[PDB]
C-alpha cells in the first residue's frame, strides 16, 4: 500500500488486506478473452507484468443503451478472499477439440 | 425455413375416413361400382398430449430482462380472449426470443 506523503511515495507492506479471486466457471460473464488483447503473461519468464482491466461491451443503438443491455455486477459472484498466506488453485479439462493440423 | 424442429421421422400422419355405406342396390346384379351412397359424416373428440423438455436459464445478468407483458391499461377488449359474440382473436404474433444469453 503506497503513501505519497509530500510528493514522496513510501510503499508500505500491508498484511491484513485481502485479494478477491474468482474463476467464472459457469460463463455468466462476457468472455473478453480471445479478442486478441494485450496484458497476457509475458513471453520471457523474467518479466513482471501488469494485469488488464475487465471491461465489457453490450448492445447499443449507437451510443445509447437498448433495454437488452445487460449490466454485470461482479461482486454478485462468490469470490475468494486471499490474504498474504493463501493461494488460489483450480483445474480445467479441455474438450475433444480437433488436432491443429501442423503440416503442409 | 419457416422455423421449427426439422425432424427426420416426424409425427406420423393420422388419416381418417368415413366407411362408405351404400344405398339400396337394384335387384339384378350390376357390374358398375356404385353411383349412390348414404350421405353421412362423423364427429367426436381428439386428444393430443405433447411432453416438452425445457431448458432453464442460467443467467447472471444484473438488470431486469425484457419479458412479454400484457398492456396494463383501461382497454376495450382483453387481448387473446373472446369478443361480444364469441370470436377468439389472437391480436399479435408472439415470438419466443425475449431472454438474453451472452454470445
Amino acid at each position: 500500500e503506497v503513501t505519497t506523503n509530500d510528493g514522496v511515495t513510501t510503499i508500505a507492506n500491508n498484511l491484513t488486506s485481502t485479494v478477491q479471486v474468482f474463476s467464472d466457471s459457469e460463463y455468466q460473464l462476457p468472455y473478453v478473452l480471445g479478442s486478441a488483447h494485450q496484458g497476457c503473461l509475458p513471453p520471457f519468464p523474467a518479466d513482471v507484468f501488469m494485469i488488464p482491466q475487465y471491461g465489457y461491451l453490450t448492445l447499443n443503438n449507437g451510443s445509447q443503451a437498448v433495454g437488452r443491455s445487460s449490466f454485470y455486477c461482479l461482486e454478485y459472484f462468490p469470490s475468494q478472499m486471499l490474504r498474504t498466506g493463501n493461494n488460489f488453485t483450480f483445474s480445467y479439462t479441455f474438450e475433444e477439440v480437433p488436432f491443429h493440423s501442423s503440416y503442409a | 425455413l419457416m422455423g421449427g424442429f426439422g425432424l427426420k421421422n416426424p409425427p406420423p400422419q393420422i388419416l381418417i375416413k368415413n366407411t362408405p355405406v351404400p344405398a339400396n342396390p337394384p335387384a339384378e346384379f350390376s357390374a358398375t361400382k356404385f353411383a349412390s351412397f348414404i350421405t353421412q359424416y362423423s364427429t367426436g373428440q381428439v386428444s393430443v398430449e405433447i411432453e416438452w423438455e425445457l431448458q432453464k436459464e442460467n443467467s447472471k445478468r444484473w438488470n431486469p430482462e425484457v419479458q412479454y407483458t400484457s398492456n396494463y391499461a383501461k382497454s376495450a377488449n382483453v387481448d387473446f380472449t373472446v369478443d361480444n359474440n364469441g370470436l377468439y382473436t389472437e391480436p399479435r404474433p408472439i415470438g419466443t426470443r425475449y431472454l438474453t444469453r451472452p454470445l
